[PDB]
């Protein structure tokens, strides 16, 4: 269904003349399209099905329900993503316009959502590699779907080199399991698990690692994140961590059959350093994209050490992680594309430039919004205080989750520093929320009006007129109660992930 | 019972080199594209074959 | 099909240089436990001539040397050597029968193959001629199995596809049967 | 350390490549000093290992 | 079980009523748009607690299985 | 005397020594033929000719042709040769010592009376074992082309 | 678990649409016409342009169609395959399989049908197609060869269940019908 | 409608016309292309009508007798 | 399940039989552990690199050098330019030492 509707659009595009109306009637043909896809998707597959895991397309893709998860996942959160580029994330022509300004951005984006949901079902060496470039292709064009954009185009150059590189040393790990072997399927390898050099599966997570943006090699992701249009950034800083990290996880799962100790040092060595830039990282910081890709590659090293753990909780901690971070990112950078509207205008000093690609690109153009928008100022303050940990939100649970996969394997190392790193973090959790409220009351009886929302043209006078749109609401609304409330349903959900298995069974 | 019930499914089972899930459910080679017979040395046999290991449903 | 292997001779010296390659010889003989047997000594253009008057005649022992090798269950080297004689021995014999019958008309037909790349559509004219010679002293037929009598290739009266060049002895050979023969 | 030092030579009008090359560079004190201690740090671990008997 | 639904759309008034905060306006504003709301958590609510029961069944059976494989180890 | 040692040390000479994108261009093109030669020689001879009629006819003159678009403008010889003659000593890619000084041959057969070139197999399998690879490359085919046009293309 | 009677693990594309239920045929309408009422409906939720409603330009209401055309297609041709595959409610189905292939046997004709294909692009073409629709939310590929690796044993369809017999079908035995594995290899074991 | 682009759901043959006078590189290689598909959906027709298909090559090694083998196969011992 | 190691003809290779009889010990229902098929598994990575083989090569190479045996006289003739396998060296009877023709077939 994905793939069907994804020629009929690629034709259909390139035949109506180029207007924004059209373009975002397209946007929201795709927005069809993805939600068909999961109500096919949800009907034929099952949980209680595909426990045992079955074997596709000549086993090279195998289906079980651990990635059945995930795949339900990502279209989820892709729904969400479509949502901001299908409607209006703030109303003003002016900002809104660049949305709808390029109509080949849902089409790359439906041919990512077949690249993510295909590389967790991967089975054979031959198929990682093609699908794996299918899902790198995918993300390089989006990066550069932009294309007068000088930070855009910069920064695909970086993601293709880097990926590239990346791309080639999991080619190469291939390559040198098939010169042991001379087998590529998965499973007749699973024979040979013992015969064959563990490293080898080692480098694969290498060149695997590099695509999540894992310490050292974050330096990328951090630059990359922070020069994309804010809408780029909501979209590349996520979906391929949950892809890949899935993938990771059976790899790893495989991995741990021979129980080779000597791998498991390297990879705490590397979730040890990354836990440590990750935090002491973002305390200097100045801008707010870059403050959240030093936030995620600290969730992604609380990630990892259940996906390190490998255990019957492990599947539990990451399965619930993935999908209350997901939420949680989509939350704040929704916010983030809206609350651009309570923006200050000039009628001077430091020269601030800023364009319609990165409207809020600094934290300090946060300040006040608890006065101008109170509501959505505490959804932007409950969805940071589960990022920094604050229970009874989401937030809590994955990071109590994870520790209980961590300490259960001997972990103990690895658990203090992540509370360590996380105290360490919430430092600069804690400045988004000054930089929201703190001055509140010297600015409260203040004659503002110079604001961006300022500049919407007066309808009636006689009607009510909302600031912000209905569907983007609806979505902030909607994430900012379900992070907040999770634990009227927290035990349900939980004993609904213990469920999900990989190859558990008894 | 919620400690008993969690003791259980938390519980991981030890996986060696000697007992883990091979999600292969057939012996290949039974028709190649041509030249199906090489030098004679597939040994297996399609018609008495013995029973594979088939998957365990836990839910079932 | 012209693939290196690590089996046989190869494109050209060059292939060699790069390998390393080895030609080496072993002159230890068989052990006399295994009871000696004649080698068939015909080259390649006999043996593509001789082909199916050897299946003809040889079909039973050739059927049972397979079934051999595909019941010895990958031991079939040593588990045939016995029934692998039966087969060297019967095809020597036919080879020794076109020599003692039908020299003339064999060495004929398999010039014409030395003669037109080891094609059996260049060399009707010369084959007929074998055949007919064959069947009337020896009995041997060449049947190819899967097909109607009526539908075999090499009883095509006008094929599509013929020699480019004629064979001056299969030609002349021909018309002479032409006279000898069709009275 | 003499690797980057061709790189060097290749490249020094170049802001951004002499940018990257000199955080790599290391003190001529620090090429001494880090193998010292690595191999101070090796003989005083080891040694106190046999010493506590673990 | 219509209490069970009606939790569930009384979340999805919520969800309506904290959208209006955002959006800035009156809460008596389009008074369908509560029920709209309302109904498509009540939706989402029926689904869910179906998803839950189908939990329940699958959980008690595997544990059945769970249970026998302690017995073998506690041996 | 294996001369493909020789024709790579005058290539591992002048990568140390490249300063414009000319020689960079130049250095891809001297090391596609030695992978081309060596295998046409000794491994597979197919693949030595699909390198140069994908690799040289169709990747190497994208690169000269780009160069032309984006710009052309703008040591010491006792270190190059001592780099080169300390990369020059170690040359073993591998340390089972067996496995490298140690030949090895194969028995032919005559049970393959079908006998065909190794292309008529890969398509034999490509177009129905592993049908789906060959599908999701077209796919990959396809969202290049759009790909190449939405990055360049300036309307 | 909801577990049935196994019809066929691959069921073939022309058998998968010829047992659609009327309800499946319902599930196709309702999909061809809920995407152009999808974006109908998103106007109503918001206008794409400006602040009041605005229908969509006719040409996009056509692209919609055809896209919820094939999107309802594949929902009723997966829930058709779920029967088959027994992971739904297949008694209907059974009985309706039985009478075609009992009546199939009979008649000494295959119950898989006649092939193009050699024994080894039969067997293929099995693997690539079985359990092919546990992805057809991504991209389409349908079971459309008359192969032989269905998952099922020709000795059940012998046995006579309730309300069958007065079909009064006779069933040859197996070594007897055309077209199958056991019925083939009698003259070279390797050549059918 | 003199000349007017034709509608493609209104006027299905105009349509083509419009495409087979403006654009003779697309419509024939177009009508050429789908000859080719059309020619092997009629591949029924030509099995029916004037010859079945070949039989298939020996290409599966040598041919193997389904049976046990000979017992009494004697001639040319040693 | 796909089809791994086949041959440039299409049929099985020289090493898919060892593989084949890996497959069958691990897939079948018959085992307890994965024990009893490790011998198969050695004798699939053996047909395909020969280390041990090689291995017992390096011994008798280095047990003839440390008793002094001609390496001519234990190992077997060999020859290095094919244009050199003349008709003296394969044991024809009137063969000559003139080279052969390997220009073209
Ligand atoms: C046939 C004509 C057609 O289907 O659409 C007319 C369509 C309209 O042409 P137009 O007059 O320029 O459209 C003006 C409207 O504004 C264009 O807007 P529109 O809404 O009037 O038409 C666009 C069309 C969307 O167009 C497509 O999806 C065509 C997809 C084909 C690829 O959407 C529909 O109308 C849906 C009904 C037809 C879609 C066919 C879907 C089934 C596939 C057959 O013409 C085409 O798109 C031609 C595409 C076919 C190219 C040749 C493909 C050959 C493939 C087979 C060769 C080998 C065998
Ligand atoms: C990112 C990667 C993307 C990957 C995906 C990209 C797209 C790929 C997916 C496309 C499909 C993938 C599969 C293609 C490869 C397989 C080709 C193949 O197997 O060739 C062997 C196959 C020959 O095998 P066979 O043993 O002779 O089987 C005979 C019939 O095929 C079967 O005999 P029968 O017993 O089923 O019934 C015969 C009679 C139906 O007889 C009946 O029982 C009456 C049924 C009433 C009509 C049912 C409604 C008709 C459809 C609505 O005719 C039929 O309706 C057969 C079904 C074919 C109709 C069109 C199928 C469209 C599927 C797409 O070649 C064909 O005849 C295929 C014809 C269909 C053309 C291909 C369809 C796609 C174009
Ligand atoms: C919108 C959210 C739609 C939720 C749909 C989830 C779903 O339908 O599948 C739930 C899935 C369980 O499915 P499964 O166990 O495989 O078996 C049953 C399949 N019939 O359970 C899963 O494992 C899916 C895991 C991802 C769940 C993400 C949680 C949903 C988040 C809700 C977001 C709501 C946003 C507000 C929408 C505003 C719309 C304008
Ligand atoms: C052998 C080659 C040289 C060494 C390369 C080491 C590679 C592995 C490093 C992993 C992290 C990659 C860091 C990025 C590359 C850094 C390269 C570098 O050294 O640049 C120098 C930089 C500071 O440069 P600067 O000193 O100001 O200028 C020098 C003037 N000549 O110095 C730095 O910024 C380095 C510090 C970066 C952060 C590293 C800290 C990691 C955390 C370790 C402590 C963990 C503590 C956890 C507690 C429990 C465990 C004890
Ligand atoms: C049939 C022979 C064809 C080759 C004739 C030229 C042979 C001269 C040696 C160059 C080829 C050696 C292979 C390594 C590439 C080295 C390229 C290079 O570094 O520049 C060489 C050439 C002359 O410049 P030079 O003085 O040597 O260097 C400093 C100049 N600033 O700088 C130039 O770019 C001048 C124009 C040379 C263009 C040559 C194009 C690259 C070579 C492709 C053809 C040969 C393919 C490689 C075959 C040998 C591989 C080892
Ligand atoms: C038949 C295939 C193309 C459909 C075209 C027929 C059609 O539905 O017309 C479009 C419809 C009314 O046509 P309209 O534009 O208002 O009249 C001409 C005014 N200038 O305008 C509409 O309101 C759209 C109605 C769509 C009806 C379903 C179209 C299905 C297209 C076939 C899909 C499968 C192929
Ligand atoms: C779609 C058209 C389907 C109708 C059709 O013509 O295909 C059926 C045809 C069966 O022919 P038949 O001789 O009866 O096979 C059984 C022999 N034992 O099948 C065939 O013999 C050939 C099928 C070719 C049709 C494919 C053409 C569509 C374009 C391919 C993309
Ligand atoms: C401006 C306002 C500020 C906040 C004010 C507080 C609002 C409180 C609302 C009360 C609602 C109520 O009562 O919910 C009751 C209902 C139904 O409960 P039940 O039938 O017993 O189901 C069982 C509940 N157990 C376990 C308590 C017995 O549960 C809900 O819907 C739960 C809320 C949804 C949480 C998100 C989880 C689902 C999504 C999964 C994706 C991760
Ligand atoms: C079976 C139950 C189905 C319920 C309906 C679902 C579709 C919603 C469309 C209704 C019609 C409409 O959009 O009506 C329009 C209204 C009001 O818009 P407004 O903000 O006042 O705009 C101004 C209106 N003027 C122009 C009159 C001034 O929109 C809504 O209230 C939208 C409610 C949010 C969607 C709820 C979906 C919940 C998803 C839960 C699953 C995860
Ligand atoms: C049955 C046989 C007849 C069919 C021919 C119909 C032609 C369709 C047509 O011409 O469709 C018309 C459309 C749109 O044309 P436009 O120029 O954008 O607009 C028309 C001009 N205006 C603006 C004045 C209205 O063209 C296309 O879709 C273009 C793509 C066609 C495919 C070209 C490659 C084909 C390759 C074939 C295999 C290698």
């Amino acid at each position: 269904m994905l793939f069907t509707s994804l020629l009929l659009i690629i034709v259909y595009g390139s035949l109506v003349n180029k207007s924004h109306l059209l373009t975002k009637l397209i946007n929201r043909l795709g927005l069809i399209i993805i939600i068909y896809t999961l109500l096919i998707h949800l009907n034929i597959n099952t949980l209680e099905n595909l426990s045992i895991g079955i074997n596709m397309f000549n086993n090279l893709l195998l289906i079980n329900s651990f990635n059945n998860t995930i795949i339900e996942l990502i279209l989820i959160i892709c729904i969400l993503y479509v949502l901001l580029i299908s409607f209006n994330i703030t109303g003003l022509s002016i900002i809104d316009n660049l949305n709808y300004s390029k109509r080949t951005f849902i089409v790359i984006v439906l041919f990512n959502i077949i690249g993510l949901t295909l590389l967790p079902l991967v089975n054979d060496i031959m198929i990682l590699f093609i699908i794996i470039e299918l899902q790198s292709y995918s993300l390089y064009l989006l990066t550069a779907i932009f294309n007068e954009s000088h930070n855009s185009t910069k920064s695909a150059l970086y993601y293709f080199i880097v990926g590239s590189i990346a791309s080639f040393i999991i080619l190469d790990a291939t390559v040198s399991i098939y010169d042991d072997l001379g087998l590529t399927n998965i499973q007749y390898i699973l024979m040979y698990i013992d015969k064959l050099e563990i490293f080898d599966l080692l480098c694969l997570l290498f060149g695997l690692f590099i695509k999540i943006g894992l310490a050292p090699f974050y330096s990328y992701s951090i630059t990359i994140y922070s020069l994309s249009p804010t809408i780029i950034t909501n979209y590349i800083s996520l979906m391929p961590k949950l892809s890949i990290l899935t993938l990771i996880y059976i790899i790893m799962h495989y991995i741990n059959i021979v129980n080779n100790t000597d791998l498991n040092y390297v990879i705490s060595f590397l979730i040890l350093i990354s836990m440590f830039i990750g935090s002491f990282g973002g305390l200097n910081v100045i801008r707010i994209k870059t403050l959240l890709a030093y936030s995620s590659l600290l969730n992604v090293s609380y990630m990892l050490l259940a996906i390190l753990s490998n255990s019957n909780e492990s599947i539990i901690a990451y399965i619930y992680y993935i999908i209350q971070y997901s939420l949680t990112h989509i939350n704040i950078f929704s916010i983030i594309l809206v609350i651009s509207i309570y923006l200050p205008i000039m009628n001077n000093m430091l020269n601030v430039m800023i364009t319609k690609y990165s409207p809020i690109e600094y934290i300090n153009q946060l300040k006040n919004l608890f006065i101008n928008n109170i509501f959505i100022a505490i959804a932007l303050c409950i969805s940071i205080f589960s990022l920094i940990g604050i229970p009874p939100l989401t937030g809590f649970y994955g990071k109590y989750l994870v520790l209980i996969s961590g300490l259960n394997n001997g972990y103990v190392l690895l658990s203090i520093v992540l509370i360590i790193a996380s105290s360490i973090s919430t430092v600069y959790y804690a400045t988004i929320l000054k930089v929201l409220s703190f001055d509140t009351l010297s600015f409260k009886d203040i004659i503002s009006n110079n604001l961006i929302i300022n500049t919407s043209p007066e309808n009636n006078n006689n009607e009510i007129k909302p600031e912000i749109s209905n569907v983007i609401s609806y979505v902030i609304s909607s994430l900012t109660l379900i992070i907040l409330l999770i634990i009227i349903q927290y035990e349900n959900i939980v004993k609904g992930a213990y469920l999900v298995l990989l190859y558990n069974w008894v | 019972s919620t400690a008993d019930l969690y003791g259980l499914i938390s519980f991981t089972p030890k996986r060696d080199i000697h007992h883990y899930v091979i999600r292969v459910d057939e012996v290949p080679g039974k028709h190649f594209p041509t030249n199906t017979t090489g030098n004679f040395g597939n040994t297996v046999d399609f018609e008495n074959l013995e029973p594979r290991r088939k998957p365990i449903n836990p839910y079932l | 099909s012209s693939t290196h292997t690590n089996d046989s001779l190869n494109s050209s010296n060059y292939v060699d240089k790069l390998k390393d390659t080895h030609f080496v010889f072993e002159n230890d003989k068989l052990p006399s436990e295994i009871p000696d047997v004649e080698e068939v000594g015909a080259t390649t253009a006999p043996l593509l001539s001789a082909a199916y008057f050897i299946g003809a005649k040889c079909q039973d022992y050739n059927d049972d040397f397979m079934l051999c090798q595909k019941e010895a269950k990958g031991n079939g080297p040593i588990d045939c050597l016995k029934e692998g004689r039966r087969v060297t021995r019967c095809a020597s014999g036919v080879l020794k029968d076109l020599n003692t019958h039908c020299s003339d008309e064999f060495r004929l037909h398999w010039q014409c193959l030395s003669f037109s790349n080891l094609e059996y559509k260049n060399c009707r004219k010369a084959e007929s001629l074998l055949n007919k010679c064959v069947f009337e002293k020896m009995n041997l037929v060449k049947k190819i199995p899967g097909i109607p009598e009526d539908r075999q290739i090499h009883l095509k009266q006008n094929p599509v596809l013929k020699p480019v060049a004629l064979h001056q002895d299969s030609e002349v050979a021909f018309k002479k049967a032409q006279n000898e023969n069709s009275i | 350390h003499f690797r980057r030092l061709m790189q060097y030579k290749k490249g020094s009008a170049r802001p951004g490549l002499a940018k990257y090359l000199n955080l790599f560079s290391l003190s001529k004190s620090q090429l001494i000093g880090f193998p010292v201690a690595l191999g101070a740090f090796s003989f005083l671990s080891h040694s106190f290992a046999n010493l506590q008997e673990g | 079980m219509i209490a069970s639904l009606a939790g569930w759309g009384l979340f999805g008034v919520t969800v309506r009523a904290y959208q209006q905060g955002i959006r800035k306006v009156p809460f008596s504003y389009y008074p369908l748009g509560y029920v709209y709301s309302a109904l498509g958590w009540v939706a989402f609510g029926y689904g869910f607690n179906l998803w839950t029961e189908r939990n329940d069944k699958l959980l008690e059976k595997r544990v059945e299985k769970l249970k026998e494989s302690r017995n073998l180890r506690l041996s | 005397m294996n001369l493909e040692i020789l024709d790579l040390s005058i290539l591992g000479f002048y990568s140390l020594i490249s300063s414009n994108s000319f020689e960079s261009i130049a250095i891809l093109v001297a090391t596609i033929m030695p992978v081309i030669t060596e295998l046409w020689y000794n491994y597979s001879q197919l693949f030595a000719l699909l390198y140069t009629l994908i690799y040289v006819g169709a990747v190497v003159i994208l690169f000269v042709f780009i160069l032309s678009v984006i710009n052309e403008k703008e040591s010491g010889l006792f270190i190059l040769i001592l780099v080169l003659l300390l990369d020059d000593l170690d040359d073993n890619e591998s340390n089972d010592n067996d496995y490298n000084n140690v030949y090895i041959t194969d028995y032919a057969d005559w049970f393959n009376n079908y006998n065909e070139s190794d292309l008529s197999v890969i398509g034999n399998l490509l177009f129905t074992e592993y049908a789906l690879l060959l599908l999701i490359i077209s796919f990959i085919l396809l969202m290049s082309i759009i790909g190449l046009i939405l990055i360049v293309k300036k309307d | 678990m909801e577990t049935y009677e196994l019809i066929d693990s691959d069921p073939k594309f022309s058998r998968v649409v010829r047992y659609f239920r009327p309800s499946d045929y319902l599930t196709w309408a309702l999909g061809t016409i809920g995407a152009p009422g999808l974006m109908v409906l998103f106007e109503k939720i918001e206008p794409a342009k400006g602040n009041t409603f605005k229908m969509p330009p006719p040409s996009i209401m056509r692209i919609a169609t055809t896209i919820g055309f094939f999107g309802g297609f594949y929902y009723a041709y997966t829930s058709s395959t779920k029967r088959f595959w027994g992971y739904s409610e297949n008694a209907k189905e059974v009985a309706k399989d039985r009478y075609e292939v009992k009546k199939a046997l009979s008649e000494k004709k295959s119950p898989y049908g006649s092939s193009l294909l050699n024994p080894y692009q039969q067997d293929m073409s099995a693997r690539n197609s079985t359990n092919s629709q546990l992805l057809l939310a991504i991209f389409p590929w349908f079971n459309v060869a008359n192969h032989q690796s269905h998952g099922i044993d020709l000795r059940k369809y012998y046995e006579v269940r309730d309300g069958e017999e007065n079909w009064n079908f006779t069933l040859p035995p197996l070594d007897q019908v055309k077209d199958l594995d056991v019925a083939q290899y009698k003259e070279y074991s390797n050549y059918p | 409608a003199i000349g007017d682009y034709p509608v493609y759901y209104k006027q299905p043959i105009r349509w083509l016309s419009y495409h087979a006078h403006t654009r003779p590189h697309v419509f024939y290689a177009i009508a050429v292309a789908a000859l080719g598909p059309v020619f092997m959906m009629a591949t029924p027709l030509r099995r029916k009508f004037l010859y079945d298909d070949h039989e298939p090559l020996p290409a599966n090694g040598y041919p193997l007798p389904n049976r046990s083998r000979d017992k009494t196969l004697t001639g040319y011992d040693d | 399940a796909p089809l791994q190691q086949v041959g440039r003809h299409g049929g099985p290779n020289k090493c898919f039989g060892e593989f084949q009889r890996v497959v069958e010990c691990m897939t079948n229902a018959k085992h307890d552990s994965y024990e009893p098929c490790n011998n198969l598994k050695n004798d699939y990575l053996e047909c395909r690199k020969h280390k041990v083989e090689r291995y017992k090569a390096f011994l008798m190479q280095k047990h003839a050098e440390e008793l002094g045996k001609d390496p001519e006289e234990i190992g077997a003739p060999f020859v290095r330019k094919r244009r050199f396998l003349t008709s003296k060296t394969l044991g024809l009877v009137d063969g000559d030492d003139y080279e052969i023709g390997v220009e073209k077939i």
